[PDB]
């Protein structure tokens, strides 16, 4: 039964490394594209984003401690890791839309140029992909809180458990080649 | 399959030697430019290869090994689009400059 | 597959001769492995079919080398002789890549309007729609633009064609070895009155003949000296007849790219 | 309703599609009278369309293909009488803006939903029988990704209703599909169409890879797979890492007509060559998803009619893996003459002709199956052998065009149209011909009229050679793709050669409407009982007529390659086990049509800008997806007393007529 969602889950994500490549591409190439425009280095606050990849890397290890929870039966304890990653992740949306509405506000949009055009849409597709992460967590502590760990929701941790992880693994790509790389 | 405490707490206090080195070089300014981008991509590839193994942990007996190898194709499919596309769109921005 | 006094096998340009000269290399470095697949297909299907009780039926036979050797080294063999040429014609048919003349260019600008092309001579000064005019046996240098979607600048009887793109200089060399008049067309789809970018390629037979055009050119009440005389002949239109210019705007081509790079 | 809706945005005075739609609303509602007069309506809830079931699954999938080939087809047979007309004085009878829709929506038809729901339906019908499996590795899933190939067909078959189609080219381009060149909802419907159906036929992707690894037969080695398995395994590879390319490349293009951003545009810093970059990244690959599925179609016919094992059978696999890894870096040789230097030209032309020598390969292997062998000239075997003639051209006139030096003149042309067609025509709709007489005795129960089946190859190889030929010879004389008025009279006669040749292609679809009625009439007489009609040799002729809904009984011990005509070989063919075990199948789950009903509504309502209508779908097809994990029933046990019955059966109808 499991264990064949999972890689099938892991395949999905392997189709979703090539989507989040091709973002990586169109911003390689548009990432120049400022006509009259914000470059790189006027934009990216660094240090509001080392304090955004915080709030990521701890999202990871405390996910990792409802994954050994998990592994030791012990519900409550899964709940109590999950809640607290489910904290994190919140804490980092609520930055991205601070960002992107700090953005928005000031005229320097989506629809200035052809770099904050594909930076709104590589930073804010890894956005989406978080708050689906979000909304997968929160509906899922629902059910470990109403059944417990039966056998159908210690697959959708370990869904989860590569689902989130890869979330900051790209997110490793996101801060080297659009942050780091662009206000060098 | 399972990963320890020991496990995680060795790729989080590996992945924080990870995340300040460059976002201290990259921004206080510490060595030459092309230094800075060598570190900030050498380092980039090392945390996310920390996290392959030790995160999302990553073997090779795995899924009768299509765990790792799914992975190794996914990235030579990665390494095609970008470095191919990367390159055409190069090309092709030169060739329709006002020479 | 046909067609003797056609466009593409028989051209009137060296761009264009040399490449009939290469799709008919390529059409006989592959019936080497077509002409056997579809004689064997049918010299196979016929000679053991269900009746045919005088052949050898021998239904216990995948694994041979003789014949899994030798037909996976014909292919290998032929794309590699058809490789080489494939670089070789690549790095001297490119588009960019000036011709070879003792005679000095007639660089052409092509903008690619809304449903009609649009001509400019930088040198004489002239600037047409729907007609262009160069001596034969003299180069030409095409520097292929658009004002609008996507076209392409294409020439099927004297060579090869160049897509254009809005601000975007893309450069095309052609020839014409002998006179008349080539058809012109738009090889890319560009909306609704594509079917009417069709110019004229009048190759004079010597350039006193095309002197005596640019005169006739240069003799129109019309006057393009001014961006506001160009967006004027921006208003999608189609199926636009000839029309001779006059004395035109000094970097007059570089004004339409500047202006999707700003 | 609201938005840009409004009577204003379906054709009235337009002669031509007031007839159409009025003519779908009376077909489409003549079909639910005759659905509700047989009173088959729980049927067709509880069996079909509530099915994780992927042989009912791989009926409705070609069912579509079927009955969306003629309104494919439709468009194709107007558009060669306009070029008819518009080449000797007439203007005709469509203007340049009904005729670029004409183009536009029969490209984007006859690729995503008559070429893919045809390949995809027959890897859905044939893959689980094949390596010895009960189901797909995720059933329910399998639903939801035709039901999200079907909402992309409620949107392609109601833009001709209400609005326009786009008028761009089936793979629309940035500069002409920009909000500024096409402002009105004829590309919405482009993006939401291939968009809610590229989400779905990702999905079905995933399935067939994990279901042809990790649910094969106790036995069945990754080299004792049957070829079709194996060129469905490698056109998956296909499907996960293309696919992507074009839930992005689309999804570029919605902000970039919705938010207004400058992705695509010309101006304030868009590369409008970016787009033709992308949606080539992944246009090609996807003519291999479509091929490679069709090299399995025929290279298990090949080795069946002909009574002889499939020659080299580890050649032909390291020919389909080869061509799902050379695909990849190929993708610009469909804009040589954009721009690009002497040394990517050259590059990307150069490893479009490596990937022949695999084809080639393969093509040769069948010809040596065929070598000394009993050749049964079946209709599915007819097929195999005009396959080969038909796809020969099309590849020698494929690589002629990989040539960078010959691809200038060659380029967007009536000789382009003509090569995808040639492996297209010759290929994917010869396979998915061939395939769809081979195994109709498996998905029904009885077999295809045979005097019939041969007339539809006859008019479609025969009306192939004679309406694509004579497209061969214009690519000569200088015309170009996507013409439609004041057609230089020079192409005349090699216009009207093309087109009494799309009649003879009209002949042979009716003959397969003609087919197909005379086969279901006649039944009770063309009855396949032992469920091996051909003498087979992979696994899936070991079940009856109509495998039952667990596909076999005891999951079957493969030992070699042929699995089962290496069991009626030996004689260990239709033997009765001693005891059957209560199966575990999955659970007809109605909450894929749901997620599909509700994502109409979110493309309906983001192509007409209704955004409250627009967040509603979106809510609900993220409420019927959250309620569907709640659910804690999608599984049941077959208890052994059916089972007993309906092996009974079998051996019953075997050993009686042995
Ligand atoms: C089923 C889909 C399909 C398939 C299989 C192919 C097969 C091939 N296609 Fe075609 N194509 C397909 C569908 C399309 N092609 C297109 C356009 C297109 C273009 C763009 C040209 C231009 O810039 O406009 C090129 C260069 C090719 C080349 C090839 C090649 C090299 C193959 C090779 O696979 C063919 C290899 C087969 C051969 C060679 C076997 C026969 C020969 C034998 C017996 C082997 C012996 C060995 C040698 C001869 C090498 N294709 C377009 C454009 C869409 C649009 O814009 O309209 C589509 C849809
Ligand atoms: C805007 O313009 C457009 C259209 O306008 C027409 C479209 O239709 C379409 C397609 C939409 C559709 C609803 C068309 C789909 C339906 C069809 C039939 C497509 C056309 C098919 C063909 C040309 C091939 C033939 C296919 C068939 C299924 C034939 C149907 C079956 C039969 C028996 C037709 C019979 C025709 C005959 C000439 C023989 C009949 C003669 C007799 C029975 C003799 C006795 C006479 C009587 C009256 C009893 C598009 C996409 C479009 O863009
Ligand atoms: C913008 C459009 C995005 C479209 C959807 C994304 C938005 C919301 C994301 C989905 C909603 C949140 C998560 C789903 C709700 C509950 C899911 C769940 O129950 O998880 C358990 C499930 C485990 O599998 P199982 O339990 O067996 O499933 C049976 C029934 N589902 O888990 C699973 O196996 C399935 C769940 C997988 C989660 C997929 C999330 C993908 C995120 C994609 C973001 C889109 C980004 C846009 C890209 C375009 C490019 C510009
Ligand atoms: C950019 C597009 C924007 C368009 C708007 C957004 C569209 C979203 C609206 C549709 C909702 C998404 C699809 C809903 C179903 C997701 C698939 C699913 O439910 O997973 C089920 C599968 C296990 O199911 P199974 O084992 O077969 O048995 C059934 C037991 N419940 O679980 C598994 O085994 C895991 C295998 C697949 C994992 C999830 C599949 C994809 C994740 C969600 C797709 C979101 C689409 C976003 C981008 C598309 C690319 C995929
Ligand atoms: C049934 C016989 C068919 C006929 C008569 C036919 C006819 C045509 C015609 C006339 C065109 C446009 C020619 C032009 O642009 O100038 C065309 C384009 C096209 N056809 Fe077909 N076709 C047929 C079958 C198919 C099949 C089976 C497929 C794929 C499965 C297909 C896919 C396409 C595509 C992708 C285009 C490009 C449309 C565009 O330019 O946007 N066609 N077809
Ligand atoms: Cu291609």
């Amino acid at each position: 039964a499991g264990g064949t969602k999972i890689f099938g889950f892991w395949i999905y994500l392997m189709s979703d490394c090539i989507l989040f490549s091709i973002l990586f591409a169109t911003y390689a190439v548009l990432v120049n594209g400022t006509a009259g425009g914000p470059t790189g280095k006027d934009i990216f606050e660094l240090p509001f984003v080392l304090v955004e990849t915080f709030l990521l890397l701890f999202s990871s290890i405390t996910y990792g401690m409802a994954a050994i929870a998990m592994y030791k039966n012990n519900k409550s304890q899964v709940i109590s890791w999950l809640a607290l990653t489910w904290l994190f992740g919140a804490g980092f949306i609520g930055m991205e839309i601070y960002e992107f509405h700090h953005l928005i506000v000031n005229g320097m949009g989506p629809d200035r140029s052809g770099f904050l055009s594909a930076f709104f849409a590589l930073v804010g597709t890894h956005g989406l992909h978080v708050t689906s992460g979000l909304i997968w967590m929160a509906v899922l502590m629902v059910q470990i809180a109403r059944r417990g760990l039966t056998s159908t929701n210690r697959t959708r941790i370990m869904c989860l458990s590569l689902f989130w992880h890869f979330l900051d693994v790209v997110w490793i790509c996101v801060f080297t080649v659009v942050y780091l790389m662009g206000a060098m | 399959s399972h990963g320890s405490v020991k496990t995680y707490m060795t790729g989080f206090i590996l992945s924080i030697i990870l995340t300040v080195i460059p976002f201290w070089m990259v921004m206080t300014g510490a060595a030459s430019p092309a230094v800075i981008l060598g570190t900030i991509l050498a380092m980039a590839v090392v945390q996310v290869l920390v996290h392959l193994v030790c995160f999302l942990h990553m073997n090779t007996k795995s899924d009768e090994g299509w765990n790792m190898t799914a992975f190794v194709f996914t990235v030579l499919i990665i390494a095609i689009l970008v470095v191919g596309s990367i390159w055409i769109m190069w090309n092709l921005n030169y060739n329709m400059m006002m020479h | 597959l046909s067609g003797c006094n056609s466009a593409l096998l028989d051209p009137k340009g060296q761009i264009g001769l040399e490449q009939r000269s290469l799709i008919l290399t390529a059409f006989g470095l592959m019936l080497i492995v077509v002409i056997p697949a579809i004689l064997m297909a049918v010299g196979f299907a016929w000679k053991y079919r269900a009746s045919n009780k005088d052949a050898k039926y021998s239904p216990n036979w995948s694994h041979s080398n003789k014949v899994e050797a030798v037909v996976w080294t014909v292919p290998i063999l032929i794309i590699i002789f058809l490789a080489v040429l494939t670089w070789k014609t690549t790095h001297a048919l490119e588009p960019s890549k000036p011709l070879a003349h003792d005679e000095k260019p007639i660089t052409i600008e092509v903008v690619s309007m809304d449903w009609k092309w649009f001509f400019i001579y930088p040198e004489q000064g002239i600037a047409t729609v729907n007609e262009i005019a160069f001596p034969a046996n003299t180069p030409v240098y095409f520097k292929v633009t658009s004002n609008s979607v996507m076209n392409s600048f294409f020439i099927p009887r004297l060579g090869s064609q160049i897509y254009a793109m809005a601000g975007m200089q893309t450069r095309l060399h052609l020839i014409a070895n002998e006179p008349g008049t080539y058809d012109g067309i738009s090889a890319s789809y560009s909306g609704p009155g594509f079917s009417g970018m069709k110019f004229k390629a009048i190759a004079t037979p010597d350039r006193a003949a095309f002197d005596q055009w640019v005169a006739k050119a240069k003799q129109s009440p019309n006057t393009m000296s001014d961006m506001a005389a160009f967006e004027k002949l921006a208003a999608p239109s189609e199926y636009n007849q000839v029309e001779y210019f006059s004395n035109v705007k000094p970097d007059l081509f570089a004004d339409v790219i500047n202006k999707f790079m700003a | 309703m609201f938005g840009k809706l409004s009577l204003d945005a379906v054709p009235f005075h337009e002669p031509i599609v007031m007839v159409t739609i009025a003519g779908i609303i009376l077909g489409g509602l003549a079909l639910v009278g005759l659905i509700t007069y047989f009173g088959k309506w729980t049927y067709l809830w509880k069996e079909w369309l509530t099915s994780v079931d992927h042989k009912r699954l791989g009926i409705m999938y070609i069912i579509v293909a079927i009955v969306m080939l003629l309104r494919g087809f439709a468009d194709a047979i107007m558009m060669r009488s306009q070029q008819a007309l518009a080449s000797a004085g007439e203007a005709g009878f469509l203007p340049p803006h009904h005729y670029d829709q004409i183009f536009t929506a029969h490209g984007v038809i006859m690729i995503f939903f008559v070429a893919m729901p045809f390949v995809i339906g027959l890897m859905n019908l044939v893959v689980p029988l094949q390596i010895g499996a009960r189901d797909v590795a995720f059933p329910f899933l399998n639903n939801l990704s035709f039901w999200f190939t079907v909402v992309g067909v409620i949107l392609v078959n109601v833009s001709l209703g209400v609005g326009e189609f786009a008028q761009t080219g089936w793979l629309a381009y940035p500069p002409l599909s920009g909000i500024e060149y096409s402002p009105g909802v004829g590309v919405d419907y482009w993006i939401w169409s291939l968009q809610l159906s590229g989400i779905g036929t990702t999905l079905t992707g995933i399935n067939f890879f994990v279901t042809i690894l990790k649910m094969r037969a106790p036995g069945m080695t990754m080299f004792k797979m049957p070829v079709f398995t194996w060129a469905s395994l490698c056109a998956n590879v296909l499907i996960i890492a293309s696919f992507p390319i074009l839930t992005v490349t689309v999804a570029l293009l919605t902000l970039d007509r919705y938010l207004g951003t400058h992705f695509f545009t010309n101006d304030m810093g868009g590369n409008m060559m970016m787009y033709i970059n992308l949606i080539w990244a992944w246009g090609h690959p996807e003519v291999y998803i479509l091929i490679l599925p069709v090299f399995g179609v025929f290279s298990e016919i090949a080795a069946t009619f002909s009574r002889k094992r499939l020659f080299g059978y580890t050649s032909l696999v390291w020919a389909t893996v080869c061509i799902t890894v050379l695909s990849f870096i190929v993708w610009l040789h469909h804009f040589f003459t954009m721009g690009a230097g002497a040394n990517v030209n050259a590059f990307f032309g150069i490893t479009t002709m490596i990937i022949a020598i695999p084809t080639g390969v393969k093509i040769f292997n069948w010809l040596f199956t065929m070598y000394q062998g009993r050749i049964v000239f079946h209709s599915a075997m007819l097929w195999t052998i005009g396959f080969i003639v038909t796809f020969s051209v099309g590849g020698m006139t494929g690589v002629l065009l990989a040539v960078p030096g010959a691809d200038f003149v060659l380029h967007n042309s009536l000789f382009l149209i003509a090569h995808f067609h040639n492996v297209i025509i010759g290929g994917v709709v010869f396979g998915c011909f061939a395939g769809m007489t081979y195994w109709w005795p498996k998905a029904f129960g009885f077999k295809l009229n045979e005097t019939w089946g041969k007339r539809a190859f006859w008019f479609w190889i025969i009306g192939f050679f004679v309406a694509f030929m004579p497209l061969y010879a214009l690519g000569f004389m200088g015309m170009t793709r996507r013409l439609s008025q004041q057609i230089d009279p020079q192409f005349h006669t090699m216009l009207m050669i093309a087109a009494s040749g799309a009649v003879l292609i009209a002949l042979g679809i009716l003959c397969l409407v003609i087919q197909m009625y005379v086969s279901i009439r006649d039944r009770d007489q063309n009855r396949d009982l032992t469920g091996d009609p051909w003498g087979g040799r992979t696994l899936e002729w070991a079940t009856s007529s109509p495998p039952p809904f667990y596909n076999f009984a005891v999951v079957p011990h493969v030992h070699e390659r042929d699995a089962f005509w290496e069991m009626k070989e030996k004689g260990e063919a239709y033997k009765k086990p001693d005891h059957y075990e209560e199966i575990h199948m999955p659970k007809n789950s109605g909450a894929g049509i749901v997620i599909a009903a509700f994502s109409t509504i979110f493309g309906f309502a983001m192509i007409w800008h209704i955004w409250w209508l627009a967040i509603v779908g979106f809510a609900g097809m993220i409420i019927t997806w959250i309620v569907k994990s709640f659910d804690e029933d999608v599984d049941y046990y077959v208890p052994v007393a059916e089972i007993e019955k309906l092996e009974n059966q079998h051996f019953d109808e075997i050993t009686k007529a042995g």
